[PDB]
């Protein structure tokens, strides 16, 4: 927008990569309808859908923090840009990424929010239940003024 | 047994259930009606009302 940020540096190899978004534990985003359900209670049968999967679930993706962790284990260097709350679950997510040697200087804490918690209101429009968002979680509330430009430069 | 190792005692467990659930009738229905030489007195078993009582001990 205006200028740079940080001090220019020889920038160690391998080159850094930045992953932007929400840091979540598991959480498969791609959800569609499958026509071959197992028993609703006996989850010991559910592994049979892991070896005969729905086509959309043959190689599922996940949150961007998964890519950052996987990239580091493959020998790269990665930094995560995002926001977590100041609660205990937020620390656990950051400690998970620090253990995997992912840079977390781009991670901002929101001390007034609960990590991975969205406030929603339940309504009954046209005889059907729906929900609408009242307050977004800290994971989806990173502001532009909170971006770490040293990471984006490197 | 389709997606886990089955219980190691399953063969014994299913077999005993089949004996109680179906095995008793097949043998209790092969019991002949008993008639004497003179055919005066006849003894029979009403198998449809067979019962099993839980052990007292």
């Amino acid at each position: 927008v205006d200028y740079d940020d940080g001090i220019d540096f020889p920038y160690d190899d391998p080159p850094l990569v930045c992953c932007f978004g929400a840091v979540q534990k598991e959480f498969v985003p791609v959800v569609r309808v499958h026509d071959n359900p197992m028993h609703p209670d006996i989850y010991s049968q559910w592994k049979m859908l892991q070896w005969d999967p729905p086509e959309f679930g043959r190689a599922p993706g996940g949150p961007p923090s998964n890519v950052a962790i996987s990239h580091v284990r493959l020998g790269g260097r990665a930094a995560f840009m995002g926001k977590v709350g100041g609660d205990d679950y937020g620390e656990e997510l950051v400690l998970m990424m620090n253990k995997e040697r992912v840079q977390t200087r781009g991670v901002k804490f929101d001390e007034g929010a609960s990590t991975a918690c969205t406030r929603v209101k339940i309504k009954f429009e046209d005889g059907k239940m729906k929900a609408e968002t009242v307050k977004e979680p800290p994971e989806d509330s990173l502001l532009a003024s909170e971006l770490n430009l040293a990471v984006l430069k490197e | 047994g389709t997606s886990t190792i089955p219980g190691f005692n399953q063969i014994q467990f299913e077999g005993f259930y089949r004996f109680i659930d179906q095995g008793l009738i097949e043998e209790l229905s092969k019991f002949p009606k008993i008639e004497d030489i003179d055919h005066e007195i006849e003894f029979q078993l009403f198998v449809e009302t067979y019962q099993l009582v839980e052990p007292l001990i």
